[PDB]
């Protein structure tokens, strides 16, 4: 034979998934969202009352 | 490839596309219905 | 004092070579990964034997290739200032001057590449006005060498004069003491003709480079060297890497005084007929592409020898020189005087690979990018502007990405008049 | 009903409000236009 | 800037890009601002097995 032709290199874009994670803790934690620009980098603290005894 | 993946990809595209209009509209509804003083950083200091 | 926005126009250029050269825009997504270079095959040549019993003599196959890549962007970065009234009127014209400058730069690159990689050399021992019909003889020599080498000229052929030699040719035409149609055209205008001695387009190009004389003397091939056609070779890791077909590194006695674009010719080797493999009477001419090291150079037409015995038949099918290098042969220098060059070629030997600069992406938010057509030549670049953090100012950048490739150096030529002394 | 659903909460934490609901779910309508088979019957009464 | 949604957990971030004309480059930044606060540490617990001296 000796088909001393032209050699290329192929790259296929069928990715190989390797990582698969789950976040049960963060799904179970309740997400609260202050409105728009409610608090800035300087003051972002909030005080919430505690049920009275 | 996952059906949920495709659905959530479309939903994320739309959600991030219509973001600022939605937040302005929510602000307008709150301003017109609940209170004109959304000054919540103060009002507590 | 009263400035009056009445532009005193001063310059006017032209880009014939660049507007004539073919343009190629390969897929950007693949060219990003392939390191901005792509490979193109070359027309196949077949070996041939005659006989009846051909056992154990079945040849293989071999197809060579050439590599075309790209250079670096050519920008027109400049700074725009509001609150000046002199950067308000100057900017509108600075954009246009930038476009003309970029077109001129493209044409300069094309002309320089053609002149420093044109393998075929047509040298003359005196100026063009020395004899009658001498310019015609000069063009016809180039046509004859192309015909004898049997190079592909289906796309077309073109000859570019410089203004000096074009004027000499016109003067030769008018001195004839006879006026038909060609002498009257060369009288009324400077034109000789649009087609001369078989070429399909004979123009004059003002930006033809001058090929300075070579102070290389007393140089001989150092040891016998056999150059073999090949399409790839094994690297250190066992991979197969393609091989460019348009270059050959020779080892000389001393490469002192040589430079990129020197026209040389070894004593004893002759051109072939390519297809028929019949020996021409012309000396095979080569062009120095790189002066690597101090005793090596890189000549563009690989000298595959016909009488080489280390060539397998399918390799010998590509022979374009009658005899290999014989370890002491003198390498004569063809450019012995400074002479502005006349350049001829086949129209499909120079290409201008082009790529885009995707500055319209979401990543380049904050800077406003539009397309920008370079005039005359058929090229498209970007025009991007972005303002400053303060101070009511800006920045403008006109960018263009391209690379001038000579896929057929054996089809590009050079004409050197007055090669005496 | 055991698996409480969750989704991107479209409301914001209004500080002066004692209670806000926490159950979310989504209904996703999508429309597909395609060429499907239609049968041309013959009416036993008249026409087709 | 524009909004940027995060998978699994129901949080929203910010997606900003900038372009530099001098170097013909681009910066991309994804920022996510949140705080995980435990308002009832007496209600959060921890189990430690195998605590031998």
């Amino acid at each position: 034979a000796l088909n001393e032709g032209q050699i290329v290199t192929l790259a296929v874009d069928e990715i190989i998934e390797t990582i698969s994670a789950i976040t049960p803790m963060a799904q179970k934690a309740k997400k609260y969202t202050p409105p728009a620009a409610s608090m800035q980098r300087s003051s972002n603290t909030i005080w919430m009352p505690v049920e009275q005894e | 490839e996952n059906r949920l993946e495709s659905i959530l990809s479309r939903f994320d595209a739309d959600w991030t596309a219509s973001d600022e209009a939605r937040r302005e509209a929510k602000n307008d509804l709150f301003f017109s219905r609940v209170s004109q003083w959304d000054d919540w950083l103060s009002q507590y200091t | 004092t009263l400035a009056v926005d009445e532009i005193i126009e001063t310059i006017s250029a032209i880009t014939p070579m660049a507007q004539k050269a073919k343009k190629y825009t390969p897929p950007a997504a693949s060219m990003q990964r392939s390191s901005n270079t792509i490979w193109m095959p070359v027309e196949q040549e077949s070996p041939t034997q005659e006989g009846w019993d051909l056992t154990d003599k079945a040849t293989g196959l071999l197809e060579l290739n050439v590599a075309v890549n790209m250079g670096e962007p050519d920008n027109d970065f400049f700074q725009l200032r509001a609150d000046d009234l002199r950067d308000e009127t100057a900017y509108r014209r600075r954009i246009q001057s930038a476009a003309r400058k970029l077109a001129n730069n493209v044409e300069l690159k094309v002309a320089n590449m053609a002149a420093e990689m044109g393998s075929l050399v047509i040298t003359s021992p005196d100026a063009i006005g020395t004899n009658t019909a001498d310019a015609w003889n000069f063009v016809a020599d180039a046509e004859e060498i192309m015909f004898s080498r049997e190079l592909n000229r289906d796309m077309g052929t073109s000859y570019f004069f410089n203004p000096q030699d074009y004027k000499k040719a016109g003067y030769d035409l008018t001195k004839r003491d006879i006026f038909g149609r060609i002498p009257e055209e060369a009288y009324r205008d400077g034109t000789i003709q649009r087609q001369v001695a078989g070429f399909d387009d004979v123009l004059r190009s003002p930006k033809l480079p001058v090929l300075t004389k070579s102070t290389a003397t007393g140089i001989t091939v150092s040891g016998a060297q056999s150059f073999k056609p090949v399409a790839w070779q094994l690297d250190n890791d066992g991979n197969k890497v393609n091989v460019d077909n348009r270059f050959a590194t020779v080892t000389l006695s001393a490469t002192t005084g040589m430079k990129r674009g020197d026209k040389i010719s070894f004593a004893g080797v002759k051109f072939l007929g390519q297809m028929a493999k019949n020996v021409l009477a012309q000396d095979a001419t080569f062009s120095v592409v790189r002066v690597v090291d101090g005793t090596h150079v890189e000549i563009t037409p690989k000298p595959v020898a016909l009488d080489d015995v280390s060539l397998s038949p399918e390799q010998r099918a590509y022979a374009n020189v009658n005899t290999s290098l014989a370890d002491a042969m003198a390498v004569n220098i063809l450019n012995v005087k400074d002479a502005r060059t006349n350049v001829f070629w086949a129209d499909d030997a120079i290409r201008i690979v082009s790529q885009p600069i995707p500055a319209n992406h979401e990543l380049f938010a904050g800077m406003k990018t539009t397309s920008f057509s370079i005039p005359d030549v058929g090229l498209n670049g970007i025009f991007a502007t972005q303002g400053d953090i303060s101070t009511l100012s800006g920045l403008c950048r006109i960018a263009l990405w391209y690379g001038v490739n000579a896929t057929r150096p054996e089809a590009i030529g050079v004409g050197l008049p007055g090669q005496t002394a | 009903a055991d698996d409480i659903p969750s989704f991107q909460n479209p409301n914001d934490w209004v500080f002066p409000w004692l209670t806000q609901d926490t159950i979310q779910i989504a209904e996703f309508y999508e429309v597909v236009e395609k060429k499907e088979t239609a049968f041309i019957y013959q009416d036993p009464v008249t026409g087709e």
